[PDB]
RNA sequence: CGAAGGUGUGCUGUGAGGCAUGCUGGAGGUAUCAGAAGUGCGAAUGCUGACAUAAGUAACGAUAAAGCGGGUGAAAAGCCCGCUCGCCGGAAGACCAAGGGUUCCUGUCCAACGUUAAUCGGGGCAGGGUGAGUCGACCCCUAAGGCGAGGCCGAAAGGCGUAGUCGAUGGGAAACAGGUUAAUAUUCCUGUACUUGGUGUUACUGCGAAGGGGGGACGGAGAAGGCUAUGUUGGCCGGGCGACGGUUGUCCCGGUUUAAGCGUGUAGGCUGGUUUUCCAGGCAAAUCCGGAAAAUCAAGGCUGAGGCGUGAUGACGAGGCACUACGGUGCUGAAGCAACAAAUGCCCUGCUUCCAGGAAAAGCCUCUAAGCAUCAGGUAACAUCAAAUCGUACCCCAAACCG
RNA sequence: AGGACCGAACCGACUAAUGUCGAAAAAUUAGCGGAUGACUUGUGGCUGGGGGUGAAAGGCCAAUCAAACCGGGAGAUAGCU
RNA sequence: UAAGGUGAUAUGAACCGUUAUAACCGGCGAUUUCCGAAUGGGGAAACCCAGUGUGUUUCGACACACUAUCAUUAACUGAAUCCAUAGGUUAAUGAGGCGAACCGGGGGAACUGAAACAUCUAAGUACCCCGAGGAAAAGAAAUCAACCGAGAUUCCCCCAGUAGCGGCGAGCGAACGGGGAGCAGCCCAGAGCCUGAAUCAGUGUGUGUGUUAGUGGAAGCGUCUGGAAAGGCGCGCGAUACAGGGUGACAGCCCCGUACACAAAAAUGCACAUGCUGUGAGCUCGAUGAGUAGGGCGGGACACGUGGUAUCCUGUCUGAAUA
């Protein structure tokens, strides 16, 4: 058994910026970075484990990386996986 | 500095003949 | 003017995927002098 | 930090590796990530602290 | 640098 | 925090 | 206190050359005598790089077309705003598939790129943006075709092919309306729905296949009928009565919209139903299919657009009012009907005709063998759970695809 | 009913002009032929070089075809420039 | 080994260490995602979808392991017919793929040369295919020689552009013999006596050597020119170390090195001695390789092109003697 190890690991780092800020002021819904597989079901249950939340729904998608012309050389940054949960009546962080 | 990869191809509008 | 290439991934793969390679010895050579060379791209991959 | 833990038994193991993978490793992630952590060089000390003990519990169960 | 995955999105007519 | 490497005499106005 | 190289000058030998030196250069060079050569370039329509010429010449890529005011700015014919003018309007509009792969949105910059300028841009840099049980992929099934355990054949490589297994351009369960972002929505929010499985409870019950049967399941052309999308007019509601004559009137302008689902069952189309008995047929069996007999009624059953109720005393709604970082935000909100016309779309994979005679398999329904029938399993109702993963930006008759 | 008729989309290319360092390595403008069929088209397959395919021109087989393209024999040979 | 470090472009931020577990180097271990022979099935490579068996927070759902094909062996099952066989399942062992050349074998050109061209040449070359090794192949006479003699194979220099072959054209081209490198001989087709009896292969121990980190390593100063001297000038010292590289111009004596003398907890190749395992010494007698040798037909290889053509190999048809 490494569930309670795998859910430490699929959350990587919240998400800021002016559509997570009003997701979660109007629709209670945070919005963070996770795993490139990070499966709905562990996620939801590592928000509900380490963020002691309740939690209603969990929706993902995948942002390619973008390729930067870096000095003489061109560059792909990776691609990463952000998921909106929808937190329930009662919301903590 | 780059041989043309394309050469037209002529035609002989003059018999001569 | 209909031009000679017409784009297909599903062709393109299907033709010379890394996979239509492997099916007969002479792709498999085709892959191994390519290696040789150091090529980056052993194929055209998806 | 290397043979303090090594005569310790298994069960103390996998418990010293939960809080560090629980703590120290997840918060001090999101700590970074939000701008709040000036001391980045733990996140390295915590990162090789949880290998050497998945290395002694491999030495350990089994072989 | 290659991506490969030209997935089907087509939206309802 | 990024270097910025030197560029080409005809590099953008930066 | 200045090597090679570079650049001038002065001497010198019949010659290829040599010697001394001014300035630049900045650390290597090499006498004499012998030795070995990638040992000497003006030509080969020689090869590579650089730079001339024509020449500040042709051209600046559809003859759809621009004009003015204001703003920003160092600078405005090209950018932004405003008022006119012109062009497309079965497209030069709105959508996709294929193919591209961040070109999408915001901030900022004008070197190069843009056939000119550029404050502008599909350009540079940074940040942001793609949310699904119902869409699609994935997945179940298969066509052409590919591969192919054994197998047959072939000097070797290998060829062909059975059982199988892949292969959508086809078949298979399910969501609509409204609102919202600078950029996503049938994915987010509000409202109202639907589909397939697991588990549990209750009442009944024989369940059980790669096996059987049904279904899926299909051509061309033609014609009529019933419809709807949609349009026009009248009524209704709100506003107007008007810088050049007239216009309270049969006058002018705008609006008059509302889905999926659920219930009803119609126009139309198809077929005769029900009960009993029997049969070497359906590679075994069968209550199923097929076939043969009788009795009985004359109806039943299947399919089916649209319409009508509910969905919805909800949403939307012209316009009005209050503030504008003066882009827009908030609040409020009347009428919301009828008639006529009408499709290439639906009833219709229908019907009527014609010879060229018009896929397959699964999902689904149904019958049994082996096996178990106090079980298991199936049916009906309720509760709960699950529906993962991947695509979702933007262009898509084009400046983003192939040239 | 029709390899029926007129005529758009769609398919093709009979004539003329323009264009030949073009907007374009076969196009544009004005006319022109077929347009329910021996039609046209999307997607996916099969046929491979002395071979394929061809309502047959030596046509087509990636802008190249009386024998495609790539690498090799290979620095082929050249009584010729 | 260590007073420095956290690889580079590439600075910074935040830190570790300084007498010893900072860092760095070497040996032995651990982890080792996905694709690829890819091997659970499939597939457009880095993706999709599973079955069975082991253990677990809400049934939910999780973690690990196994599951390809072929060949051999063993077990259990098992047809058309009794037996049987084919076939099926299970377990173990081995193989699969890649890699520059060299080696052996199976196929095999043309250009070109001949001043044309067909025999011939190019050439058994290029290329394709198969198999193995660190080398491979060949190898202990049914061989040569000449009636004097040598005794496996392989490689180099001669013999020798010789003898021959050849539209006797272009061209191809030996052998005998001699000088060298290196040398090693055996086993089965079978019984008896004697039975570890030598030599070999695989696993332990011990010595030596080498590889994988390393340690010490001599000796110069003053003036002149100059941005700076290692240069000029003057006087010294080291050398079993003036081989090289660096250092503000040219360094034996500034630094890293160099000759030289040492170093190994652990893993390793080589040469020996000592144990175990397995086949196996020595003597007598006998035996001593048959569809084979040879032959007819058609080809190929030997320098030798069918010629007067020996010898070898083979597709086809025949076919002995056996000391």
């Amino acid at each position: 058994m490494i569930r309670e190890e795998r859910l430490l690991k699929v959350l990587r780092a919240p998400h800021v910026s002016e559509k997570a800020s009003t997701a979660m002021e109007k629709s209670n819904t945070i919005v963070l970075k996770v795993a490139k597989d990070a499966t709905k079901a562990e996620i939801k249950a590592a928000v509900q484990k380490l963020f002691e939340v309740e939690v209603e729904v969990v929706n993902t998608l995948v942002v390619k990386g973008k390729v930067k012309r870096h000095g003489q050389r061109i560059g792909r940054r990776s691609d990463w996986k952000k998921a909106y949960v929808t937190l329930k009546e009662g919301q903590n962080l | 500095n780059n041989r043309p990869v394309y050469i037209p191809r002529p035609r002989p509008p003059h018999p001569r003949l | 003017m209909k031009r000679t290439f017409q784009p297909s991934v599903l062709k393109r793969n299907r033709s010379h995927g890394f996979r239509a390679r492997m099916a007969t010895k002479n792709g498999r050579q085709v892959l191994a002098r390519r290696r040789a060379k150091g090529r980056a791209r052993l194929t055209v991959s998806k | 930090m290397k043979a303090k833990e090594l005569r310790e038994k298994s069960v103390e193991e996998l418990n010293t590796e939960l809080l560090n993978l629980l703590r120290e490793q997840f918060n001090l992630r999101m700590q970074a990530a939000s701008g709040q952590l000036q001391q980045s060089h733990l996140l390295k000390q915590v990162r090789r602290d949880v290998a050497r003990v998945k290395t002694l519990l491999n030495e350990k169960a089994g072989a």
